[PDB]
C-alpha cells in the first residue's frame, strides 16, 4: 500500500490508497487509511483498516482529550510529540505519516506540516515538499519528484497525489490503482486555515480519469 | 460530637462556601443550552465541555470544582473509547458526580464547596428536550426541566427568572433574562458565556466572548 | 460502641424515611413492584438476572451503586457456573454482606432499603420469592410483599388486609397504588413476569400502564 | 472449516458447515459454530464446537451486560469495539466473523453488517456485500462472487450462503458438506430489522438436497 | 470530630504562622513582573524561576514553601517534556499549588503556613497582560490584576498599594512604589526579581548588588 | 487541639534541648571553628559531612547521631550523582529543615536537638565563611558570625555579641569561644574541637585534640 | 492528645518496670570489664557476649531486653562480615540500641521496660580504657567511666559505688566491692558473673561460674 | 554520518553532516545532529534526526532543571557525569563545551566523547568525530589542525574534515550547492554557545570545493 | 593494556599505561588507569578511561563514607572487602588492581600490599612481591621476574615498573609504550607510610629514557 503527502502553497494534502494483500491475494479493496485527527490534522497509515482507523482514533482521543482539560489544542510540536510517544509505546509494523497545519505559524503560506516516522519510532518533519509511506512508497517519491515543479496550489496537489498514488499502484502490486469498474478511488484529505476536509470521491474520480485519458 | 451532627456540620460548611461565591445560572432555550456565570477572571473557568453533547458549569472553590470537571473529562474520554460516543450522556455524567461528590461528603475531612450543573442536548438531527442537573455537596441529584441556579444567593434569582422565563426563546432573549437575573441578587470584562449548541455536528459546546457577545447584549 | 450503633441505625432509618415509597408483591403471573417515582430517567426499579429483579428505596447514588454491583456479580456467577446458580437469595445474600460491611466499615451507613425478588423458570411451578435488605445487613425473607422506604406502617397495614393470594396484574396493580396513598408521572412500575421465556423483567411504562389503572 | 456471511436487501444471513478435523481425521460431524448473541447479532469462528460456543457466549454476556448496567443496548459500533476488545485479549487461534443489523442505521436495507477479523486481531467492516473465514474461505468467497447478483432478499441471500459452504466442502476437505445420510446440514442465522432468528434445518435441508440434485 | 472547629483552628494556625513572616509583593508593570520581598539573607531565596515565562514568590516558613518551589519545578519540567513548552502556564501551576495546599490542609497533621504567588508574563513578541495569581494555605486561588501582597500585615501594604498604582510603571517606578509600599508595614535587606517580557525565553532576572541600587 | 498539640511538641522539644550540653560555632580567619562541652572521648558532636561542610548538633545523641548519618549519606549520594561542588552548607541545611519539619509535625514525637551547618571556601577561593542553625521544627536561619545551641543559650550569646572579632586567629577564637562557653574547668578532657580549615585542599574537616589543643589554650 | 502527657505517662510505665526488677551493675577493673547481677535463675541470662571485645547487661523485663540482646548479636555479626571485625565496637552497639529503644518508645504501644549496659574492653596487646555505655528506655545513651547501675532501686547501689571504688581494683577486689555494692539496695545461688577479659586473644567475654567463682567470693 | 568538533583558542567547534540513509537509500538531506543544550554546551550525535533531537532535549531539560533546583549551573564535570548517566540509562554522543570556571580561557573549550560501552572520554588531543565518517574526519583534521589559530579558521578546518568524510563515505552528505544544504555547526567561547549561520558555512564551502578543482 | 605493581623495601608502587584500542585501532593515547582511592591505596584497572576512573571514584567515596561514619578508616582487610563486594556486584569486563600500604603492620618495610582479583570476582593477596593485569601482562610478569632482583628501594622499584610496562608494550599490541614524539609517558603512583603519592611525569620520562637508551 501507498500512503502520500505533500506540501503546498497554505496547505497540505494527504491521499492513501484503497488495497490490502494477504501475500499475493488481494483482501480489501475499500481500506480507508487517512483519517483527519484534529482540526488542523490527518494521520496515514499504509497498514490494514483496523491499524489505521485504530491508531486514528486513539489519537484523536488524546488531542481532544487536552483540549477539554487545558482549554487550548496543543502547539504542533506537542502534537507531534504526543504521536511519538504513542509510536515508541506500540512498538516497545506499519508507522504513520502525520500531514498537519500550524495554526500559529508566521508565515501561513509554508504552514503546512509533513512529519514522519523511521523503523526504530523516530520523529522527522519533512522539509522537502513531499512524503510517502508504504511498499509503494519509493516509486510515489520518484513520481513526485518530477510532478512537484507542478503543485502551485491545493487542486494541483491534490492533483499530483493522485498522480504519485497511480504511479505507485502502476509499479507495485500492493498498492490498488482506481478502480474504474466498482468505482473506488484514493481518499484524500486537505488541510489550509480553514482546517482539515475530506475531498470528496467525485473529484477525486475526476482527476483519476484525466490521468487515465491522458496516459491513453 | 455525634454522627447526625457531623453531617449537619458539614451540610453548614459548605453551604456557607457556596453562599460566599459568585452566582452561575444554565437554562434550555431554542438552540440548546446556555450557561452565564458572573467571572471577572479571564483565564479561571466555572463553565466547560465535558462531551460532545454534555457541558459543564460549577459554583464554589475553584480548586474543587476544576478537580471535578477535569475527573469528568477522564470519565467521559475513557467511557466513549471503551463503548462507542453515545454512551455519554448527561444523566451518566450527573450520576457520577452524585457518587463522587457523596463520597467526599462522607469519607474525606472536608466536604466540597461545590455546587455543579450537568447539561446535555439532542444530537444533531435529533429531536430531544435539552436536559438539565443539579448535583449538590452531598451526591443530592436533582433532574430540573427549564433552568438551575447556583451559588451565591440562589432564592432571589430564580424568583426572577421565574418572572422572565420563556421556553424556546432565542439566543438574544435567554441572555438578557437570564443576565437580568444574576443582576437581580456586568458586561464582556466580567462574564463567562457559553452555549451546548444543538445545531453542531458534533462538538456542541461554543464560547461566546468579546465582540461577538457584546453585540449580543 | 452500643452508642455508635445505635446512632448509626437512627442516621440510616431517617434518610430512608424522607425518601419515596416502594412496593413488591406477588400475584399470579410472578411478581409485581410499583414504586413512586416522578423522573423519568432516575430508575428505583431493575432487572438483574434472568428471573431475579431489583427495587430500592432512599438515596439513589446509594441504590444504583448497588443496583451495578449485583449485575456484575449476578453476571460473574453465571458464566463461571450456571445461569440457574443465580437466585434471589444469593443476591440478597451478596447485598447482605455488602450492606453490612458498609454499615460497619464506612463514615455513614447507606441510606436504603432493597428487595430482591425471584420467580420460577418457565414451565416451572415455585412460589415467587422476596427478599427485603436493610441498611445494616438484615435480610428478611417475606412470603407475600415487601414495602420500603417513607412511612411504611400505613402502607403495609393497607396490604395486610386487602391482599389476596393468586390476584391478576389488574388487580394487584390498584391494591398496590391504592395502599401506597394511605398516576403515571407519579409512578414506576415493572414485573417479573414468569410467562417470558428467560428474561422476566418487564416494564410497564405509557398508554399500556393507564389502560391497567 | 468455513463460515460465510453475505447482506442482502433489509438484512443480513450467517451460515457455517459441521465438520472439525483432527490432521485428517473427521473428528466432529455435528459442530454448531454460529450463534446468536443479542436481538441483532450473531457469531461465527472457524474453529472447535468449544472455541465457537465459548466465545460467542462470553461476546453475549459482555452485551447484555451493557444493556442491564445502561438501560439501552451499546451502538453497533460500540459492539464491534467491544467485540475487538476481546479478541486482541485473546491474542494475548480462529478469528471470528460478526453478522449484526444496525437498528440505528437511516437506510434499513443497507443496515446489514458484516465485520471481520485479521490474523493481528483487527477489525474490517465489509463494504463488497460477502466475506468467508477458514480453510474454504477462497472458494466460498469466488462462488458468492459469480453467485451475489441472484441475491435480492433473504432467501436467495440463503440460498447463496447454502451454495458457496457446499462449494467450499467441494474444494476444501477440512470443510463439511451436507450430510444426506446422516440428515446433517449447515446452520444459519438470518437478521433483519426484526432481529436475529435460527433458520429452521428443513429449510437448509430443502436447499442443500437442490443443490445437489441440481448438479447431478 | 467536629468539621467547623477543626477547619477554624487550622486556619487559625496557618494565618497566624503567615503573620509571623516577612512581607512579599508582586506587581504588574510595562517590561513585565516585578517581585520584592523583605529578605535579610543570601542564601534562602523566596522568589524563584518555575519555567520559561512563569515565576514564583512565596510568603511563610521558608523549609515549607522551598518544597512547594520544588515540587513545582519538578512539574513543569515534566509538563513541557511530555507535552511542549508552551503547556506550561501560570494558570496551571497556581491550580496544581491549589490542589497540593488544599490537600495538605486536609490529610497533613498540620496546615502549610505559606502564601504563594505565582505569575505569568506573555512569551516574546506577543501582547497579553501579565497575569498574577495568589495561592493560600487552604487552597484557594485567585486572580489578582494588577498586585499581589502576601505575608506579614497585608492590610497596610496593600492599602498603600491601591493609592499608589500605575498601570504602566516604568521598572525604576514600580520598584519605588513596591519599597515604598512594604515599609508601610535596601539593597542588604530586599530580594529583587523580574519576569522580563523582553527576553527571548527565560524572563526571570535577578536584579542585585550594584545594579539594584541605581535603581533605588 | 491544632494549636495546643504545637505549643506542646515545641515545649517538649525546647526543655530537651536546654538539658543538653552547649555548642558554639564561629567565624575566624582560616575558616570556621566548632567548639563544645563533650567529655565524652566516643561520642561526638562535631563532623566533617563533605568536603568543605562540617556538622554540630546538640541535644539527645541518638537523634543528632541518625541526622549526622543521613546527611553523610546524602552528601556522598549527590557528590557522586552530581559533581563534588553541588554539596554546600545550603542544600544541606535545607535538607535538615525538611527532615526536620517533618519529624516535628508528624511524629509521635519531634527531635530533641538543634543543628548547625557550617561551610567555607574552596581552596584557594575567596568567600565568607557561612552558618546555618536548624531547629527542631524545621526552622532554618542563616547567621553571618556565629551559631549557639544547647542548654542556656542567652548567656553564652551574649558573651560572644560583646568578645566576637572577625578574622580572629585561631588562638584567639578558641579562647572566646572557651569563655564563651564557660559563661554557660573546661580542658581537654572536656572539650571536643575541630575546624573546617579553608587552607586545607580537599577535606577542610580537621580535629584539634590531645597534647595539639593544650597549646592553643 | 497531649505530647506531654503521653511522653510522661510511658515514661512513668517504663521506670516502674525497671524498679521493680532485679539490681545489675557493671564495673571497670585492672583486667577489662566485670558484670554483676542479681539472678537466681540457672538458664535466664542478663549478662553475655555480643562480638568478640563487646558485652552486654540488662535489667527489666525479660522477654524485652532478650530480643534485643539476640537482636545485637546479630547487628553485630552482620557488621563484622560486611566490613571488619574491628568496626564492631561498644559506641555502635550503644548506638543501635538507642535508636531502636528511641523507635519502641516513639512508636509502639508499651515502651520496654529495660536498661541496658555495652561495654567494651581494648583488642589484645593494646591499651586503651574500657568503655561503658548505658541506653535507657527513651534511647538516651551516656557515657559512663567508671560503673553504669541498672534496674531496681539504684541509688543506694550508685552511692555505694561512688564511695568503695578505685580505678585499677584486681578481679577479686573488684567482685567484692560490687556484690557489697548490691547489698546496699547474696552469693553464687543468686549471682550472674561475668568479665570482657582485655587479656584473651579474641573472644573478651568469660562467665565465671559454680567453683571457681566461690574462690573470688 | 559524521559529527566533528575541535578546540581553537578561546573556543570549541561542533560540526554536522546533514544526511540519512536507509540502507543505500537517502533518506534525508535536511538532518540536524548538532544542538545547543544550555549557554555553554552542545551534542551532537550520529544518527537520526530523531535520536540526535530527542537526546539533545533531554539534556538540556536536565541541565536548566538542575539550575532552577539549587540556583547555579552544574560545573563542567557535572554536566559530563549527568551525560554519561544518560547514555549508560539508554547512537553515542559527543559532547563540545566551554568551561566558564577553568583557569585559563584560551583553553576552557571541552570535548567529551562515548565509546560503545558508554563510558565518557575527554579528548586532550585538540579534536573529535563519532560516525562512519569519523575515521576520514580525523585523518583530515590530523593534517590541518596546524592551521587552526582561531574561531574562523576553526569552522574551516570542521567544514573540511567534513567535505573529507563525504568524499570517502557515501553515507555522510557532502555540501549540497543544487539545494543549498550545507554541514550545521556551533561554535562556544566565553560569551556563551551560538549557531553559526549558513551564509559562512557555505562560504567556507565553497572556497574548499574551489581550492580542490 | 598493561598494570603493574610492585612491593619495594617501605612500600609499593603501581604504574599503568596510557593506551585505549577499539580492536585493532588506537583510540586513545593518554588514559589514565591508575587511581589514588585514600591516603594508603590506589587501583589500577585494565579498561577504558570510564572504568578505570569510574571505579576509582565509587571506591574511594565509599572508603571516606565509611571514615566519616565511624570516625576511623576501615582495616586494610575490610578496605579489601568493600573492594571485593563492590567487584562481585557489578559482575552480577575488567579486574582492578589494588595497592596499598597497611600502616596498622607491625613489619614497615613488608607492610606495602598488592591484592588483584580473578575472573570469578575472587580477591588475592600476592605474596611473590608483584603482580600485573591486562593484555600485556604476561609479559610484564615475565620482565619483572628478571629483574625483581634490583628492587631495592624506592626509585630502584618504579624503575623496574616502568621497565615491566616497556617490555608489555614491545610484545603486546593492545599496551602503549612511552611516545617520545608527544611527551605521553605511563602514570605511577607510590605508596609508603607518608601515603599515596602520583609519580611526577619528569621521573617517569627520566626512567623511560634511561631503558629505552639501553636498549639501543
Amino acid at each position: 500500500x501507498t500512503i502520500v503527502a505533500l506540501k503546498y502553497p497554505g496547505g497540505v494534502v494527504m491521499a492513501g490508497d484503497r488495497r490490502s494483500t494477504q501475500g499475493n491475494m488481494i483482501s480489501g479493496r475499500d481500506v480507508r487509511k487517512v483519517y483527519i485527527t484534529d482540526d488542523y490534522t490527518a494521520t496515514g497509515i499504509a497498514g490494514t483498516a483496523a491499524v489505521a482507523v485504530e491508531f486514528a482514533r486513539l489519537y484523536a482521543v488524546e488531542l481532544e482529550h487536552y483540549e477539554k482539560l487545558e482549554g487550548v489544542p496543543l502547539t504542533f510540536a506537542g502534537k507531534i510529540n504526543r504521536l511519538a510517544i504513542m509510536v515508541r509505546g506500540n512498538l516497545a509494523l506499519a508507522l504513520p505519516l502525520l500531514a498537519g497545519y500550524d495554526i500559529h505559524a508566521s508565515d501561513p503560506q509554508s504552514a503546512g506540516r509533513i512529519v514522519s516516522f523511521d523503523a526504530a519510532g523516530g520523529w522527522n518533519i519533512e522539509e522537502e515538499g513531499y512524503q510517502a509511506v508504504g511498499s509503494g512508497s519509493l516509486f510515489a517519491k520518484s513520481s513526485m519528484k518530477k510532478l512537484y515543479s507542478q503543485v502551485t496550489d491545493g487542486d494541483s496537489g491534490l492533483r499530483v497525489a493522485v498522480e504519485a498514488l497511480y504511479d505507485a499502484a502502476d509499479d507495485d502490486s500492493a498498492t490498488g490503482g482506481p478502480d474504474l469498474v466498482r468505482g473506488i478511488f484514493p481518499t484524500a484529505v486537505i488541510i489550509d486555515a480553514d482546517g482539515a476536509v475530506d475531498v470528496p470521491e467525485s473529484r477525486i474520480a475526476e482527476l483519476a480519469r484525466a490521468i487515465i485519458e491522458s496516459r491513453s | 460530637i455525634s454522627p447526625e451532627q457531623a453531617m449537619r456540620e458539614r451540610s453548614e460548611l459548605a453551604r456557607k462556601g457556596i453562599a460566599r461565591a459568585k452566582s452561575v445560572v444554565a437554562l434550555a432555550y431554542a438552540g440548546g443550552v446556555l450557561f452565564v456565570a458572573e467571572n471577572p477572571s479571564r483565564s479561571l473557568q466555572k463553565i466547560s465541555e465535558l462531551y460532545d453533547r454534555v457541558g459543564f458549569a460549577a459554583a464554589g472553590k475553584f480548586n474543587e470544582f476544576d478537580n471535578l470537571r477535569r475527573g469528568g473529562i477522564q470519565f467521559a474520554d475513557t467511557r466513549g473509547y471503551a463503548y462507542d460516543r453515545r454512551d455519554v450522556t448527561g444523566r451518566q455524567l450527573a450520576n457520577v458526580y452524585a457518587q463522587t461528590l457523596g463520597t467526599i461528603f462522607t469519607e474525606q475531612a472536608k466536604p466540597y464547596e461545590v455546587e455543579l450543573c450537568v447539561a446535555e442536548v439532542a444530537h444533531y438531527g435529533e429531536t430531544k428536550r435539552p436536559e438539565l442537573y443539579r448535583i449538590t455537596y452531598d451526591g443530592s441529584i436533582a433532574d430540573e426541566p427549564h433552568f438551575v441556579v447556583m451559588g451565591g444567593t440562589t432564592e432571589p434569582i430564580a424568583n426572577a427568572l421565574k418572572e422572565s422565563y420563556a421556553e424556546n426563546a432565542s439566543l438574544t432573549d435567554a441572555l438578557r433574562i437570564a443576565v437580568a437575573a444574576l443582576r437581580a441578587g456586568l458586561g464582556v470584562a466580567s462574564l463567562e458565556v457559553a452555549v451546548l449548541d444543538a445545531n453542531r455536528p458534533r462538538r456542541a459546546f461554543r464560547r461566546i466572548t468579546g465582540s461577538a457577545l457584546q453585540a449580543l447584549l
